């Protein structure tokens, strides 16, 4: 039949590529694409999504990122809006932990991991520099608290725990009064997990209260090293980053295929109820919707554009591949990889904060100790 | 008795010290304090952890 | 003025709802309510989203109540839109818009007639604590409220000394593909009387149903749910055992028009605080169009003061998160056929649950002797009842006690030794024992 | 010697259907050691209802 993906897609020129991406899967029962650009308004953005299925009826929507910087909420009014018919949606370029909730976002796979599984990366890099007493600096939001949540499941298999889990509240200006706990802690590796703008404000106290010497170590991810946070990160950071999350043809192509496997699955099945044709009474939930979702995690491609395309549980990416940064001598130069299952660090050396070129312990000793006595007449 | 002993300790373990006697003058006893319904312990228990 | 937009969906009273109304007495706080009601089927969501916005610019109201019959999720979350886009206050008094979702946006303005998950556990050990019920178990699935779930449970053991023994907290994952083997190895370590699930509706039957397979699901135990397996009171999937116990919102007594005449409640007594402490008249942009330019002005202060409402002595308080501080909860049970009957009632950290005793298993009398059967008052310093006692009621006035003496040593060794259970009650007709005009009172 | 027994349950093969009660009979045995005694057929039958 006429099987329908339409996507809603920002940045024109790339849906140029989707009627090829589209074009590309027929020529291997047939695709019809119907990409829209994004809506600025979120309150306009969710009434285009079933008006242009009204024309379309289509079987699953990707979004994208939009023009404007929010990088978050674009998915929102295409998740709940196609999720009410249990439409499956596809993250191309979303990284934010709340969409890993089934709960929540009941139809939605994501092309791309989140920000919170930057933690599994953290963990194996652990016992490759032998690191065991760390301080987490999560921040209060739903993101800072899903990357300490991961973290802290590793570490209990390994029958470890963090040494301080300080939390500290968004958009706070004045956050010497968190660091100045963590200063008297014996962990010397600290593990930041804030959005960029909450990371400028830690990196400048960090800088006057000299915790950016030489013995300290930096652990970092994605956010903090770029944008306003990139201009106040001290030397040293060991950074993340992704290897093309920020291009979109890249994942098009692979989340296109995949669906493309699926709509071979729901070839044949029983009872294959069709999309609602649009959004004026059909308050049926789409049967087969779930049926598709099913299936859509299953269905793992064999080869892409960015390897093998494998959606976890929750719908996010399954073995991918992050690049460690390094802040050396203002240039974040790549020294190392991940293969998904193990960190393969790069030939060249990595100089740590505070210009060391050996490998900082990461832990000390206090010595000085405080005891606590009662008065006990013999004693 | 005990702080001869602290001072052993030390010496053999080459660390420095405060000694500072307990707040509330009590060893430490679990207990529940309706006021916050929460489990803590009191005193020299307590200032450990 | 306050403009108060109650919405209708579906099947609903609402002539009986405009009633309530006009019997809506707020004079003493002076708010001038201008509600307004709508009714329109379920449809589309574009609909429901068109519905507000458009009416919103119609009349510039200031909040909304939205109440429904259909059981779906989606409603709840396309209405933290219309609170977080639009910064207008909606409440999800009935229906899905009443489902209570954990994760909202940070500066949404929804609110929800419910309780949350960790609400529901608390009340799951109040049910075991009334019968002295202390063997524990946990099978939960990867739903997302499972972590909080556990924590909840695991913290309150932990924080009261009353003897709280927890076994396994089994957890089983679903995703596995033919894992019924794999399932079942994990659910066989279950060797608990007592198992609180949390999973999916459709999981417990899978998990029942495996539990059929290994047979052991209901016969001595007490299976402790949340409403979320129950879900429809109505269509028991029949595979459900016998004596299942589950917490739901009390959709029973209260009925539409009473959760209407809060929701118009909730909102004018939380704006007349902002209107006379911050004497502020929140009157945004009705236009949905370019909501970017309007987030100049916010009106979180109305957040706080919607926080903390009173009305006819009832804390009527939410979360930050969207619960209620304090729901009305009834503790509902199987019966012999596929029906819930309500057996308790839990308000204010209360529970005047109907059974005084949960329905070998016999009962047993007992008087009041100094070295034999001392009956002592209920145990202050952790509650119920300590060590060495047994719980052993009197009537007048039905009051749980404690029992113990060398009588009751007795009962204990051959309790464990017969195996078989028993419950004591002292005399009310009499004492021992004597022959009045033929008839037999007291103990025998 | 200190001998304990706990059950010496029996059951039915010849009965149609009686998969259901032949579960629901089994549900009495807690002991860790089973002297089991039946048919080689009816063994696979039984470890497969207990299985």
């Amino acid at each position: 039949k006429i099987v329908n993906i339409g996507a809603v897609l920002s940045t024109r020129k790339h849906e140029q590529m989707f009627r090829e991406a589209v074009n590309q899967a027929n020529k291997r029962i047939q695709l019809n694409a119907t990409s829209v650009t994004h809506k600025p308004n979120a309150i306009q953005m969710a009434l285009s999504v079933c008006e242009d299925l009204i024309s379309s009826q289509v079987y699953a929507i990707l979004v994208s990122h939009p023009p404007t910087p929010n990088d978050h909420f674009t998915p929102t009014p295409v998740s709940y809006t196609a999720g009410f018919y249990r439409i499956p949606v596809l993250g191309l370029t979303t990284r934010m932990s709340i969409y890993s909730d089934k709960s929540i976002h009941l139809s939605f796979l994501r092309t791309v991991p989140p920000y919170s599984h930057q933690s599994s990366v953290w963990f194996e890099m652990m016992r490759v520099y032998s690191w065991n007493h760390i301080i987490l600096l999560v921040s209060d939001d739903h993101e800072g608290r899903a990357a300490q949540k991961r973290l802290e499941t590793l570490l209990e298999e390994r029958e470890s725990k963090a040494e301080k889990v300080l939390q500290f509240d968004p958009g706070t200006k004045n956050v010497t009064a968190l660091l100045m706990e963590a200063k008297e802690l014996e962990a010397r590796v600290i593990i930041l997990s804030a959005s960029e703008d909450d990371a400028a404000t830690v990196y400048r106290a960090a800088a006057m209260l000299n915790m950016t010497g030489s013995g300290y170590v930096w652990l970092v991810g994605e956010r903090e090293i770029s944008g306003n946070a990139l201009r106040y990160a001290p030397d040293g950071i060991l950074g993340l980053q992704l290897i093309n999350g920020k291009n979109e043809s890249a994942h098009i192509s692979d989340a296109v295929g995949v669906v493309a496997q699926a709509v071979h699955e729901l070839l044949e099945k029983e009872n294959i109820t069709d999309p609602p044709r649009g959004c004026v009474g059909n308050t049926n939930i789409w049967k087969t919707g779930p049926l598709f979702k099913r299936v859509l995690m299953s269905s793992k491609y064999a080869d892409g554009v960015t390897g093998r395309v494998e959606f976890n549980e929750d719908g996010d990416r399954k073995f991918a591949n992050y690049s460690i940064m390094n802040l050396q001598n203002r240039k974040l130069v790549q020294v190392g990889i991940y293969n998904g299952t193990h960190v393969i660090p790069n030939d060249r050396k990595i100089i740590w904060p505070g210009g060391e070129t050996e490998k900082p312990r990461g832990y000390q000793m206090s010595t000085r100790l405080k005891i606590v006595t009662i008065h006990q007449e013999p004693f | 008795f005990c702080i001869d002993l602290l001072i052993k300790l030390a010496r053999t373990m080459n660390f420095t010290y405060e000694v500072h006697l307990v707040a509330d003058g009590k060893f430490g006893t679990q207990e529940r304090v309706n006021n916050s319904n929460k489990k803590e312990w009191n005193g020299m228990m307590g200032e450990l952890l | 003025s306050i403009g108060i937009a109650v919405i209708l969906v579906g099947t609903s009273d609402e002539v009986a709802i405009k009633d309530a109304h006009e019997k809506d007495d707020f004079h003493h706080l002076s708010v001038v309510p201008r509600v307004e009601l709508v009714a329109m089927n379920e449809t589309d969501p574009k609909s429901i989203i068109t519905r507000i916005c458009d009416l919103m610019s119609d009349r510039k109201i200031q909040g909304v109540v939205f109440a429904d019959d259909t059981d779906q999720e989606a409603i709840a979350q396309i209405l933290d839109f219309i609170s977080a886009q639009t910064l207008t206050p909606i409440l999800g008094i009935h229906g899905g818009s009443s489902m209570i979702m954990a994760d909202k946006d940070e500066s949404s303005m929804f609110f929800q007639f419910g309780p949350s998950i960790e609400q529901q556990a608390s009340v799951m050990l109040n049910i075991m604590e009334e019968y002295d019920w202390y063997i524990f178990s946990i099978v939960t699935t990867y739903f997302p409220g499972y972590q909080d779930f556990v924590n909840k449970i695991r913290s309150t053991i932990e924080n009261s000394f009353v003897g709280w023994e927890l076994e396994e907290v089994l957890l089983l994952d679903m995703s596995l593909d033919d894992g019924d083997s794999k399932i079942q190895n994990q659910l066989k370590k279950l060797q608990s009387p007592i198992i609180l699930l949390y999973c999916t509706k459709e999981e417990a039957t899978y998990i029942f149903e495996v539990a059929n397979s290994v047979g052991l699901t209901g016969y001595g135990y007490t299976w402790i749910v949340p409403s979320l397996v129950a879900g429809d009171t109505d269509t028991v999937p029949a595979e459900f055992p016998t004596g299942l116990i589950s917490v739901s919102y009390d959709e029973w007594d209260y009925g539409l028009p009473a959760r209407v005449r809060d929701g118009i409640a909730i909102i004018t007594t939380a704006a007349s605080d902002m209107l006379s402490e911050h004497s502020f008249i929140p009157e945004p942009k009705s236009s949905c169009y370019n909501t970017h330019e309007k987030r100049i002005y916010q009106s979180n202060m109305l957040n706080r003061y919607l926080i903390n409402v009173t009305f006819e002595g009832r804390n009527l308080s939410f979360s930050e998160d969207g619960y209620q501080m304090h729901p009305k909860l009834v503790i509902i049970l199987l019966n012999k056929e596929r029906k819930w009957e309500r057996v308790g009632k839990w308000k204010d950290k209360s529970l005047q649950m109907k059974y005084y005793v949960w329905p070998d298993h016999l009962s047993i009398v007992t008087l009041e002797e100094a070295p034999f059967v001392i009956v002592e008052s209920v145990d202050p310093l952790s509650g119920t009842c300590m060590r060495n006692t047994v719980p052993c009621q009197k009537r007048i006035g039905y009051i749980k006690k404690c029992c113990k003496g060398f009588c009751i040593d007795i009962l204990k060794k051959i309790s464990k030794s017969v195996k078989f259970t028993y419950d004591l009650y002292l005399v009310t007709n009499g004492k021992h024992g004597k022959k009045i005009n033929g008839t037999w009172n007291g103990m025998i």
